[PDB]
């Protein structure tokens, strides 16, 4: 496809936020468990129960 | 945190012997020293 | 202080990996800039 | 300095015309502490030259 002189084309949509969302989630999942395991060391004072 | 991970793991000669005679003679004149820092 | 910092060092030593882990992940995702805003 | 004056030299005063072993003191106080206050200079002048 050719453009026209002035003008143009763009992309959006609900991926747009969810590409996003999704991966912030992924951010905050693994630290999660980390404050978990954290305490449940401090339970017990061994990994192997945690 | 230091003092944990410090317990799990020539040249000074050099200062010693050039500190020595100059601390000698500066602690046989205290006053001498005090006077010379202020000038 | 110290002493019952030593005592319990394997939890301070978790928290140290785990302040390195959030340390370097914000320092890779801080924003840059040349001289603060000064108007 | 004040750690090598307390440990040995707290005893001799008490009788008057006594400064020989006040300068063992201080010497002591010289000679074991010369590496800590030569390192500090020295991270000092290297942490801020460059």
């Amino acid at each position: 496809v050719q453009l026209k002189p002035g003008t143009s084309v763009a992309f959006s949509g609900q991926f747009e936020l969810l590409e996003r969302a999704n991966h912030k989630l992924k951010l905050m999942v693994p630290m999660t468990l980390m404050i978990i395991f954290v305490l449940l060391y401090l339970a017990f004072r061994r990994v192997g129960e945690a | 945190v230091i003092p944990i991970l410090m317990g799990y793991w020539p040249l000074n000669r050099f200062l010693i012997r050039v500190y020595h005679p100059l601390l000698l003679k500066v602690l046989h004149w205290p006053k001498t020293t005090l006077l010379v820092a202020a000038l | 202080i110290i002493r019952r910092s030593v005592a319990n060092r394997f939890l301070v030593l978790m928290g140290a990996l785990f302040l390195s882990i959030w340390g370097t992940w914000t320092i890779i995702n801080t924003p840059v800039d040349a001289l603060p805003d000064l108007s | 300095l004040r750690h090598a004056i307390e440990a040995v030299p707290s005893l001799n005063n008490p009788q008057t015309f006594s400064e020989q072993k006040l300068d063992e003191a201080l010497y002591h106080g010289a000679v074991l502490r010369v590496r800590p206050k030569a390192m500090t200079v020295a991270v000092i002048i290297a942490g801020l030259l460059p």
